[PDB]
RNA sequence: UGAUCCU
């Protein structure tokens, strides 16, 4: 079975079934077919979503967890929740949360010391509400790989100023962006940012 | 042996028991390495005598530049270390010191210069076959590895008769 | 005093009618336990040249030098052994420098340093002799007398060496390094012991300590009373402390090839056919005079504490296992551990030196010692100086 | 014929479990322990090099700090985690030092501060436009006290929530007042500086722009002595642990250090500065006094020892104008003429950890090593040291030239 | 100052002791940011108190 | 702790 229409292969061995990555569903997807260096995304370690609406992006994360690792998804949304529910009615990896992350305290009992966090949201105060997360939940040297979404965060400027403006909003907060991308043929301006959550040595 | 610290590195400056000054950077041992030599003297065996070839051919470039008995000297010292191959060239005086190796003399060894033939494929697989009997100089079959063998002696070196690997090839 | 947990064997002779110094190692061996029963050692490699022995200050590898060609390092109270080494040069003696890992032989021209494995780490250009080859791990300092009249100190932890003494004594008979003072005691032809510190080209002090060619010497673990021997069958009992002999025993029926100490206050005096052992011998009364034979068993004259007498062998040299009661006796043909009861001392202390020790304790350990090593000019007639 | 030997019994020294660690078994016997003195020693030389090398005072600094210079830094003395910052331009910053950024800041004065003091969070401004703001900290300008003086000076007092002002004269101020309730003077002349005393509060020292010192007494509402210096005076501060001797800065290279029961003999004197030294503070601990100079730099020394055992300087920093020190003894607080306020250690190899058992009784037995070899020489070549900028080098130089002339 | 604290859990709570509290001025610093992850670090803050599931 | 070099 798709969990959102997309096909799956099958192999065999003396039957493994891969569901292949549509990268212009998901921008997390769009970021590993752009092409990286170091992700955070781990086959054993716990990760945290920000912004999973439904699978389009955060079943993935729970197959590169796989076995081991669990995703810890953070939404708000009631229609895209429900399918997400009964969505990890399937899988263990999962747990989302119907939790506004502006105040992830929230919800604190409900994780403790998620490694890697990702950012899907189109909030304006994308910076904040990641770093509201980052600054109780993330382990130290923990990385954070963003989704910027510059036409919905801040339209009126140029194009470029969105991610340079952000990545000191980062560098405030002890987040270090490792490197950046666009995934332009993808997805029509757009980024991803891969950082780590420094806090001991900055400079 | 530790790896040791960033805290340990600092007070621990000038040790070391691997790399010695007095052990000369282990430089002998290539020399044997690359030639095989049984004993470690060997090395020492050659060492002793070749910084008496420099002895001899420093303090005779200390001599007045045309003295006659400067350049006689000079000439049977060359020819002597040209019989025995020890240095490529004669004509210059200059190999005396820069020529003048370990390895040069080295290179006059025996299973190198059966080496050299391809009689053998390896280095050790000549000495191997000295170990085993199968070579000899012109008249006389030698179970001794390192034998200083001359220029002029070069050509004397078979197979000995009757054997297992002169049949081989 | 009373957290100290092992308290040392004893030899009682129970009677006047029955002694001490009769009791043969084969009657040894049927009381005492199994495992230290067992660590006396029966090593007879009679192929090669006779044998010199030393374990390390922790008994846990024993390292032996035959003359002809042996150089051997076994894990001696397991199975397991690192070095078995043929050099056809002969050798003369052997020491781990630092662990089992390093270790120095005393060959007939160069000292070589090496590998547990049996690679060679270190040929000396200098030591072109080398008679006596010892160590002192407080200053990483390996300090070395051949036949020479030099003496030579090298700082195997750069590598590097330190200095050179010559001593115009001439071959030197003897050495003997100080465990607790570092200072070396060389013993030569004239009835001579000079006292050394790498810094002073003159000795520290000479010692006209018999007549006749230093047999050996050998010191305390305190330091207090060092045992002279010379080869005109005299033995000395030199106190360092105020440079007296305390007692001087004369006409040995044969004089003695070499002199050892235990922990507790054990005197050993091999003439090499026979090793003779004394207990409470290096007090300051001629009462503990070490003496072969009081007649009448009287109290205040002093008897042997422990006798052998090896049959088809002169031997060559002893030592104790430091923290425990056997001394291995060099032979011709090899090795024997003969079993002391109170000659190491039963409460070692860890941390100066572990009997018990992880490879990984090792290598914490051994840079514990060489961050603590002291530079040569700390050498000193006192340590406290 | 009773045989014994020793027996090691292999089980007590060599553990059951794999999950055990190993018996130690000790011996304190000296005779197994051959070196106590030298060995010991060169435990003490890694210690006093490791210390050398542990040598890292910098952590940060407040924010990105003033842009004009800092001149007053003002403590809140229950307050361990937050600080003030006075800026000659006007502009007080308030910091937490965890976070080393602004907490809260405000347009104060139109001239300069002079100094800022607290006492009841809440801030106080003084100026030199003849008055002094009250700010609170989580808006702004609680009540300004206005004098008749340019504000030379203020101080704060705990007791009876009072505060006095510095200035041409003093005149002491209460919270409720807008005008002050007694001014004094034993000379007819500004005063520099004031400071009450933390402990019987009501003690204070005044600094006198023509070379003096008086303690003044509240309780008297009069001075009760004086001393008319050879040369004017800076700054001051009292122990918070003696609570009746304190020191005061010089406008020669030189802090004198004075007793209240005898100011006509010193308590000490201290000289490893070579210009004007701006600003004492003394350490909760009462050890040592740390003391910042108009010359760039900063220096910390004990009481009775007299010389620097630690001197503070780098690149980005320059004629401090103010030093002010911990809380907790651990850190302290370094305003700059450059105008950003640096965070430096009261000691670069005493750190932050809250340390492992081992390695803490480690670090008390090798610095109790430190001190038994203390006056050995070779171990004082590395305890003395750390660099010296050029010029200060060439000053005290200079200052040992003339000294060397004068006797 | 921080003697107590609360960490919270879906079976029930947690009380703990801070005995040996780190310092609030370091709170950057890279010494205490090695130590919270280091447990050998970390145990000299903290006792075990209470567990109410 | 110190002391060299190049515009």
């Amino acid at each position: 079975e798709s969990v959102y229409g997309e096909k799956r292969i099958s192999v065999e061995e003396p039957k493994v079934e891969y569901r292949v990555w549509n990268p212009f569903r998901s921008k997390l997807a769009a970021g590993i077919m752009g092409g990286l260096d170091e992700l955070f995304i781990a086959p054993g370690k716990k990760v945290l979503y920000l912004g999973a609406a439904s699978g389009t992006s955060v079943s993935h994360v729970s197959d590169v967890v796989g076995p081991e690792g669990v995703v810890y998804a953070v939404e708000f949304s009631h229609r895209p929740g429900r399918e997400l529910i009964s969505m990890a009615k399937k899988r263990p990896n999962i747990i989302p949360i119907i939790e506004d992350a502006r105040h992830p305290q929230k919800y604190r009992m409900l994780i403790g010391m998620v490694d890697c966090v990702f950012a899907d949201v189109a909030q304006p105060d994308q910076a904040r509400i990641i770093a509201l997360n980052s600054h109780m939940f993330l382990k130290d040297q923990g990385g954070v790989v963003i989704s910027i979404k510059a036409n919905c965060i801040d339209s009126t400027v140029d194009a470029e100023t969105v991610f340079a403006r952000e990545v000191q909003k980062l560098r405030e907060e002890r987040i270090k962006p490792l490197e950046q991308l666009t995934l332009e043929p993808y997805e029509r301006d757009h980024c991803i940012v891969v950082g780590r959550y420094m806090r001991s040595g900055l400079k | 042996v530790r790896k040791l610290k960033h805290h340990e590195q600092k007070l621990l400056k000038k040790v070391d028991f691997l790399e010695w000054k007095q052990d000369q950077g282990h430089r002998d041992t290539q020399v044997m390495r690359t030639y095989h030599i049984q004993n470690r003297e060997d090395y020492h065996k050659y060492n002793r005598i070749c910084g008496d070839i420099r002895r001899l051919a420093n303090k005779l470039s200390l001599l007045p530049p045309t003295d006659p008995f400067r350049r006689k000297h000079e000439q049977l010292l060359l020819d002597k270390l040209y019989a025995m191959g020890v240095l490529t060239t004669k004509s210059k005086i200059s190999d005396l010191e820069n020529k003048v190796t370990v390895s040069a003399i080295c290179r006059r060894r025996l299973p190198v210069i059966m080496h050299r033939l391809k009689m053998a494929e390896t280095i050790q697989d000549a000495v191997k076959f000295i170990e085993q009997g199968h070579v000899r100089v012109g008249p006389n079959l030698i179970n001794d590895p390192a034998y200083l063998v001359t220029r002029n002696m070069e050509d004397y070196v078979t197979w000995v008769d009757n054997s297992k690997i002169k049949k081989t090839l | 005093d009373y957290l100290l947990p092992e308290s040392n064997g004893y030899l009682e002779p129970e009677n006047e009618l029955e002694k001490t110094f009769k009791v043969q190692q084969s009657e040894i061996k049927s009381s005492v336990d199994v495992s230290t029963a067992n660590k006396a050692l029966d090593l007879s490699l009679k192929e090669f040249g006779p044998y010199h022995i030393k374990y390390a200050k922790n008994g846990t590898h024993l390292l032996i030098t035959g003359r002809k060609g042996h150089v051997a390092s076994m894990d001696w109270r397991k199975g397991q052994l690192r070095a078995e080494l043929f050099l056809n040069e002969t050798c003369h003696s052997a020491t781990y420098l630092q662990n089992e890992q390093y270790f120095a032989v005393a060959q007939k021209k160069y000292t070589f340093i090496y590998d547990h494995e049996g690679t060679e780490l270190h040929r000396l250009k200098q030591h072109i002799e080398a008679r006596h080859l010892d160590f002192l791990p407080y200053h990483y300092l390996l300090v070395t007398a051949g036949e020479t009249g030099w003496l030579k100190y090298h700082d195997v932890s750069t590598g590097q060496l330190v200095s050179e003494l010559r001593t115009k004594a001439g071959p030197t008979m003897a050495m003997a390094q100080n465990p607790w003072n570092a200072v070396m005691h060389l013993g030569h032809s004239n009835g001579t012991v000079s006292l050394w510190s790498p810094s002073m080209p003159e000795p520290l002090v000479k010692l006209l300590s018999a007549r006749g060619p230093v047999n050996s010497i050998a010191i305390d673990r305190s330091g207090y009373y060092m045992a002279t021997t010379g080869a005109d069958r005299s033995m000395k009992i030199w106190d360092i402390r105020n440079f007296k002999q305390l007692h001087s025993v004369e006409s040995l029926p044969t004089p003695g090839t070499n002199v050892s100490i235990s922990d507790t206050g054990l005197l050993a005096l091999s003439r090499g056919p026979h090793v003779t052992l004394w207990k409470d011998a290096l007090k300051l009364s001629g009462d503990s005079k070490p003496c072969f034979g009081s007649m009448g068993g009287n109290p205040h004259r002093n008897t042997p504490y422990m006798s052998h007498l090896f049959a088809g062998n002169k031997v060559e040299n002893l030592g104790f296992v430091p923290f425990e009661d056997l001394l291995g006796v060099g032979h011709q043909t090899g090795i024997t551990n003969l079993i002391v009861p109170g000659a190491g001392e039963a409460n070692y202390d860890a941390l100066e030196l572990n009997p018990f020790e992880t490879k990984k304790q090792r290598q914490e350990q051994e840079v514990r010692t060489l961050l603590n090593k002291l530079p040569a000019d700390t050498i000193t007639l006192d340590p406290n100086s | 014929m009773k045989i014994k030997t020793i027996k090691r019994s292999a089980d007590d020294y060599v553990p059951v479990k794999s999950t055990q660690e190993s018996q130690m078994p000790r011996n304190l016997n000296p005779e197994l322990h051959p070196f106590e003195r030298a060995r010991e020693y060169t435990k003490a030389l890694n210690a006093t090099k490791l210390e050398r090398m542990f040598a890292k005072p910098f952590v940060g600094q407040l924010g990105y700090g003033h842009r004009d210079g800092v001149y007053a830094i003002a403590k809140n003395y229950g307050s361990l985690n937050k600080l003030a910052t006075g800026s000659a331009d006007g502009v007080i910053k308030y910091w937490n030092m965890s976070t080393r950024e602004e907490f809260v800041s405000f347009k104060a004065h139109y001239g300069l501060v002079t100094g800022l003091c607290v006492t009841q969070n809440f801030m106080l401004s003084c100026s030199d436009d003849k008055t002094v703001k009250l700010w609170s900290i989580n808006e702004g300008l609680i009540r300004t006290f206005d004098g008749e003086s340019a504000f030379q000076g203020i101080d704060s007092h705990r007791e009876n929530s009072t505060f006095a002002t510095g200035g041409a004269k003093i005149h002491l101020w209460d919270v409720n007042r807008l005008k002050p309730v007694s001014d004094l003077s034993w000379g007819a002349d500004n005063i520099t500086s004031l400071k009450f005393n933390q402990n019987e509060t009501d003690i204070l020292a005044s600094t006198g722009s023509d070379n003096s010192i008086v303690l003044y007494d509240l309780r008297t509402n009069s001075p009760t002595q004086k001393i008319v210096q050879t040369m004017r005076t800076n700054a001051i501060c009292w122990n918070p642990m003696e609570a009746f001797n304190f020191v005061t800065a010089n406008e020669d290279h030189n802090a004198y250090y004075y007793d209240m029961r005898n100011l006509s003999r010193s308590l000490n004197v201290f000289k490893d500065h070579v210009s004007a030294v701006m600003d004492v503070d003394f350490s909760p601990t009462g050890d040592e006094i740390v003391t910042g100079s108009y010359d760039k730099s900063i220096r910390i020394y004990k009481t009775n020892h007299g010389h620097s055992r630690e001197i503070y300087h780098t690149k980005r920093m320059q004629h401090v104008f103010q030093v002010k020190y911990s809380m907790d003894s651990k850190y302290i607080i370094s305003g700059s003429d450059d105008g950003n306020v640096r965070l430096w250690r009261s000691k670069a190899w005493e750190r932050s950890n809250v340390k492992t058992t081992r390695e803490k009784n480690k670090l008390e037995y090798d610095e109790k090593l430190k001190e038994r070899f203390r006056h050995m020489p070779e171990i004082k070549r590395i305890s003395r040291h750390r660099h010296v900028p050029q010029v200060i080098k060439k000053a005290q130089e200079i200052k040992n030239i003339e000294l060397s002339s004068i006797k | 100052p921080i003697e107590y604290l609360l960490f919270e859990e879906p079976t029930g709570y947690a009380v703990f002791k801070v005995k040996l509290q780190q310092d609030d001025i370091g709170s950057r610093l890279k010494e205490v940011q090695e130590q919270i992850n280091d447990f050998g670090a970390f145990t000299k803050l903290i006792e075990l108190v209470s567990f109410a599931p």
